[PDB]
């Protein structure tokens, strides 16, 4: 008999459930009500790109914090220069259903994918000077939903077929894939040391991986709806989940349990994308309802709005060096604000 | 269209109306016809004494 | 600022390209293909496709008529869920939904796909083209008789034959009747919702109707002048 | 339809002869009889004293042929010393029988009327394109047109405007004295005749601009989907160059043939027919292209099971609507000529396309710029944008 | 977490009566669509019955129409499924399936075969 | 029946630390870094790239 066994499992996570628990004796909010908020903070929009045909699905900051990467439903991918809005390069796509965008680490790639479940890396640099297609990754049952590049010649990319896969470009091969999710895996982002990653699924849920192990960690709850976007503390030990329900949430890796959660009642759409801030202060939330809201990671306060988009904000991406955070929405402009 | 032809009459009333003041002014209709003696018509309209 | 002045005349360069390719993509309407296994839409698409890779997860079939070039979207292989992906056609001129009329006990689940489609939050504004799809097989099944369809929706007989039916000459009354019927419950969920922003065109395509492509040229033609009408607020 | 100029010039004619008359003529005053004289009016010799026996009616009058053998008459005292008539400084004499406000109500009741509608239309197509252009948002190539019509219906009302101001100074006192002197009044100036031409050109422009929107309409409706970036292009060259093309001709055919009064008057029909009959053509064009469109309308409507009871209420706001904003009110009269409007007929006709003309602005920038959903949905968007601040 | 669970079930006479109460624990439950998806053995998910979060916008399978009931408790968070005149091929697995998207009437893959937001069903 | 049990029994050996220890280094690395934060502190527009 198998039954024995699922009551079992059931009962060896409610003792999880209740270990998690235990180590929870205080709340951030308790904490935290002694530091001086933060406060009102206004943000305008300092450059605004224009040029894209349809809706913005993704973006990236390339590592240099100037060079900007954005894809759109017209079946283009636009490099920009976000301190002169010069376009710098205008690749056309195979396919023009484009759900996701990456910068490589280095400047030299691009890559890219979406509904035709194929991961195409573009090589910036050539002997001609011209863009070309370097490389086709093949093998996922499903639309990739996101896509980042832990190297030059390694990328981890999630598809909605309820799994994420490690590729390197030199073959297309699959040597590592993380299996678990039982959802559309829709975003994942990279620990700043290359060496853990996290993942958020359609299954209300986030987990962590191994590149070099290669299965689950730990995986984290709390969420009611789909994990729409998913991001990273820049210390490494917690990361902030954005979900369809209108409402943030802050986890910790070595805690193992969550942390609190942002919300507020005027808000009702669900979450796009989130990022949060060079001192891990800011926390930058997409919403459906044309505008993104910034709140500090410790308070769960509104300091501010980036009200300035006319449709659905789709992708969202702080600078690497903090100097600035753009925004791209479905009314295919992408704005820099600061 | 309208606004030509209003012009046009306009400027046409406007005309024949500075020609009957011409015509006024020559009789100099203010010393004329004091005792009500054939008083012109060109009198009744009003422009320069 | 000879370097400055190279990066102008590339952005430049680029921003023609992008106003050519701009050209181009304004000018052609995209669809979307939509509808279960056994729905004949596989049948359609290969039939248009002379009319003018492994995992694939999407296909493209562009078919001319008139010099309009509509560009027809298919879903290949992708997960059963369809609820994120489905985000991404929000902005077409239309969504071709095909439908097995024969199929009798998976006709109310094609019924709740279709009202799923129709009343999600994404494709408000998005006019849908009915197929209703293999009407010889529906034909022969009533005249075959052992048939039943009462059962299934316990309003058949509680319904007569609209008199805005046109049956082609020589069929039998039984026939339109069924397709009429058919016709109506899925109208009954196109008519609640949507108030004038979207409707449903259905047609009644046999097997291999060459007429397609001729009668989704003339729904998209409707469905543009219907746009441009209300931004001109006549409509 | 004498001119004051050919009036004053007829008259220094006589004035000359009468001159020549008073010396050349033989003196037939033997002992204090009657004198020759010249009262600016007409010649006054040497009569019998004691007889009222006078001269004709003298020519140079504007009425001119009135009574030829009519006769002004002044009487010659025992002495003929031109018998004093009520104690004054003038002799007496006697005009009836030379003698020769009904078109000035109307006049002036069209002008205040067109003079207010114009007004009201400028400063609500100035609010309109003021609103248009400020939101990035309405920044289409539908909403570029309109932008151009508005532009195109101010520039016809301030044409309106200073055609009135040069109407007024034209006529006015100094200028009859100056004209009346002999030397140069406005009338010779050159841009008393530009204001005149700009005036036809910008009601030109204005006609081709509704022409220019209904064609769009048109194209959008029918046609399948063309280059914005060359089609707009076409219909700006279309909207402003073509006036042009028949404005220009009427002003060269107005300096050579019938230069007249700074352009005013339209005594020859046939030039008149160079601005009449281009504006006619787009009128006509458009009153199709309307007729098309509410065919398509009605079409729509009735269909997809839509129709039940709102068929007629639909279908008169949808035209109500369209109607202003193409040439389509102006059809009624446009073909009833300038040449075959006599009498009402004429001031109805006026009334109408003036009146309709002047508050048509007015109603294209109300319902294309103020109720249309998009300009509110942008301001409520505005507002709460800076309700959060 | 997300986690529903499904009571009653079982094997009964032809005609009787049954009742299923489906509990729902993780979300909140008066801000959500809930379902009746049914599986029969040896064929696909089917779906049943749904019920607004308003408990206004009800409707029924025609197989099922005018004979099956539903009942919604959003103070206890719970949900009641009433069934009467069990005919033999009613016998099936009967999960309370959830909405995904909150505050919405549509929506999408509520008779998926890998739902996530679905309980493991009571045979009935 | 075998991968999500000892998937299971993996996660159930962890080394989870009490809560208030992990906020605290939160709270510490947010106050250590906030100085050199252009969006929580406005960077004067002499070096700002974005004029």
């Amino acid at each position: 008999e198998l039954d024995q066994l699922r009551q079992e499992a059931e009962q060896l996570k409610n003792q999880i459930r209740d270990a998690r628990k235990a180590c929870a004796d205080a709340t951030l909010s308790q904490i935290t009500n002694n530091i001086d908020p933060v406060g009102r903070i206004q943000m305008r929009t300092r450059r605004t790109l224009r040029g894209h045909l349809a809706k913005i699905y993704a973006m990236h900051w390339g590592t240099d914090s100037r060079l900007l990467v954005s894809a759109s439903q017209d079946g283009k991918l636009i490099i920009w220069d976000s301190y002169t809005t010069n376009k710098v390069h205008a690749i056309p796509l195979r396919s023009s259903w484009v759900m996701t965008c990456a910068y490589a680490p280095s400047g030299n790639y691009v890559a890219c994918g979406g509904l035709d479940n194929i991961c195409s890396i573009y090589n910036l640099k050539t002997r001609e000077g011209n863009v070309r297609v370097s490389r086709e990754l093949a093998g996922h049952t499903g639309y990739l939903s996101c896509c980042r590049f832990l190297d030059d010649n390694q990328i981890v990319t999630s598809s909605g077929d309820t799994t994420c896969a490690l590729w390197d470009i030199e073959t297309g091969q699959q040597t590592t894939t993380f299996t678990g999710h039982t959802g559309d895996v829709m975003s994942l982002s990279l620990a700043p040391d290359t060496r853990l990653f996290v993942s958020g699924a359609c299954d209300a849920s986030a987990k962590l991986w191994d590149v070099r192990e290669g299965m689950c960690r730990q995986t984290f709850t709390g969420h009611e709806s789909d994990i729409n976007a998913i991001c990273f503390f820049p210390n490494g030990n917690a990361f902030a989940t954005g979900s369809d329900d209108a409402t943030c949430r802050l986890f910790d890796l070595r805690a193992d349990q969550e942390l609190m959660t942002y919300s507020h009642d005027n808000i009702i759409c669900g979450i796009t994308s989130v990022s949060f801030s060079k001192s891990g202060r800011l926390l930058l939330a997409g919403y459906d309802d044309f505008n993104c809201n910034v709140w500090d990671a410790l308070k769960a306060d509104r300091a501010g709005v980036l009200a300035g988009h006319d449709n659905r904000v789709s992708c969202l991406g702080v600078t690497d060096d903090g100097m600035a955070v753009a925004t791209g929405s479905w009314d295919s402009f992408l704005k820099i604000w600061n | 269209h309208a606004e030509g032809t209003f012009t046009s009459d306009v400027s046409s009333y406007l005309e024949g109306q500075a020609a009957k003041c011409f015509i006024a002014w020559l009789i100099n209709c203010p010393g004329e016809c004091v005792p009500g003696s054939a008083c012109p018509d060109v009198c009744t309209n009003t422009c320069p004494l | 600022s000879a370097e400055d002045k190279a990066a102008v005349e590339r952005s430049k360069m680029i921003e023609k390209q992008l106003q050519k390719d701009k050209q181009v993509y304004r000018a052609t309407h995209r669809l979307l293909l939509l509808g279960a296994d056994n729905s004949g839409k596989s049948t359609i698409v290969k039939q248009m496709r002379i009319y003018h890779v492994k995992t694939s997860g999407i296909f493209e079939t562009k078919f001319q008529v008139d010099k309009v070039n509509f560009h027809m979207f298919d879903v290949g292989a992708q997960r059963d869920e369809r609820r994120k992906w489905i985000q991404c056609f929000n902005d077409v001129t239309a969504i071709i939904f095909v439908v097995d009329s024969s199929d009798y006990n998976r006709l109310q689940e094609a019924l709740n796909d279709f009202k799923s489609i129709w009343n999600n939050r994404w494709l408000r504004t998005i006019s849908v083209i009915l197929f209703l799809n293999k009407q010889d097989l529906l034909a022969e099944k009533v005249l075959a008789g052992k048939s039943k369809i009462e059962d299934y929706f316990p309003e058949f007989a509680r319904y007569t034959t609209p008199e805005d039916a046109t049956p082609e000459p020589g069929e039998d009354p039984r026939v339109t009747r069924a397709k009429y019927f058919i016709r109506d419950e899925f109208l009954r969920i196109s008519t609640a919702s949507g108030d004038g922003r979207h409707y449903c065109y259905p047609h009644f395509t046999c097997s291999v109707d060459t007429e397609n492509a001729r009668r989704i040229f003339n729904d998209c033609r409707d469905i543009i002048q219907r746009m441009h009408l209300r931004q001109y607020e006549l409509l | 339809t004498v001119s004051l100029w050919e009036t004053v010039q007829k008259w220094r004619e006589y004035r000359r002869q009468c001159q020549r008359s008073l010396t050349e003529d033989p003196p037939p005053a033997t002992d204090l009889f009657c004198n020759r004289t010249f009262d600016e009016y007409a010649c006054w010799p040497d009569g019998e004293p004691g007889s009222f026996v006078n001269v004709s009616c003298p020519w140079y009058l504007p009425w001119a042929s009135s009574v030829p053998q009519g006769h002004v008459y002044r009487f010659c005292t025992a002495e003929g010393l031109w018998l004093q008539k009520d104690n004054s400084s003038l002799p007496w004499r006697d005009l009836s029988e030379c003698e020769e406000s009904s078109p000035e109500e109307q006049l002036l009741f069209l002008y205040i009327i067109y003079t207010v509608g114009y007004a009201l239309s400028f400063s609500a197509l100035v609010i309109a394109s003021a609103i248009l252009l400020g939101f990035r948002h309405l920044h289409c190539t539908r909403n570029y047109i309109h932008l151009n019509l508005f532009a195109s219906f101010i520039l016809r009302a301030l044409s309106v405007f200073i055609k009135d101001a040069a109407l007024k100074w034209m006529y006015s006192t100094a200028a009859q004295q100056h004209q009346w002197d002999g030397l140069l009044s406005y009338q010779d100036s050159l841009s008393c005749r530009l204001v005149f031409l700009l005036m036809q050109y910008c009601v030109a422009a204005n006609y081709y601009w509704l022409l220019v929107e209904g064609v769009y309409l048109y194209t959008l409706l029918a046609f399948s989907v063309l280059s914005e970036q060359w089609i707009f292009r076409l219909y700006v060259s279309i909207g402003w160059g073509v006036p042009l093309l028949f404005v220009v001709p009427w002003g060269i055919v107005k300096y050579l043939y019938e230069d007249e009064g700074c352009w005013t008057r339209n005594s020859n029909m046939n030039y008149w027919l160079i601005i009449r009959l281009p504006i006619l053509f787009a009128i006509g064009v458009n009153f199709l292209i309307f007729v098309r469109v509410i065919c398509i309308v009605v079409s729509k409507l009735k269909a997809n099971l839509m129709c039940k009871t709102d068929i007629k209420c639909r279908l008169a706001k949808s035209t109500l609507t369209l109607i202003p904003l193409l040439g389509t009110h102006e059809v009624i009269f446009a073909f009833v000529m300038d040449e075959h409007a006599r009498g009402t007929l004429r001031f109805i006709k006026l009334f109408t396309e003036l009146s309709f003309t002047s508050f048509q602005g007015l109603m294209v920038a109300i319902l294309y710029c103020f109720v249309n959903n998009e300009v509110q949905l942008e301001f409520r968007k505005s507002w709460e944008r800076w309700r959060l601040e | 977490q997300v986690q529903l669970q499904e009571s009653g079930g079982g094997l009964v006479q032809p005609g009787g009566s049954l009742r299923l109460s489906c509990a729902a624990s993780g979300f909140t439950f008066s801000n959500y669509k809930m379902n009746w998806v049914r599986q029969a053995p040896g064929k696909g998910l089917e779906w049943v019955s749904d019920i607004s979060q308003s408990g206004a916008s009800i409707s029924y399978t025609g197989s099922v129409k005018g004979r099956f009931t539903i009942s919604r408790d959003n103070a206890k968070n719970t949900l009641y499924l009433q069934m009467n005149s069990l005919k033999p091929e009613d016998t099936a697995v009967y999960y309370c399936a959830r909405c995904p998207a909150p505050f919405t009437r549509d929506c999408f893959d509520v008779t998926s075969t890998t739902y996530a937001y679905r309980g493991q069903g009571t045979q009935v | 029946a075998r991968k999500l049990v000892e998937q299971l029994k993996m996660e159930a050996n962890i080394d989870r630390i009490k809560v208030s220890k992990a906020a605290a280094d939160l709270m510490a690395y947010c106050e250590a870094h906030a100085k050199e934060d252009p969006l929580l502190t406005p960077v004067p527009a002499s070096e700002n790239p974005f004029r």
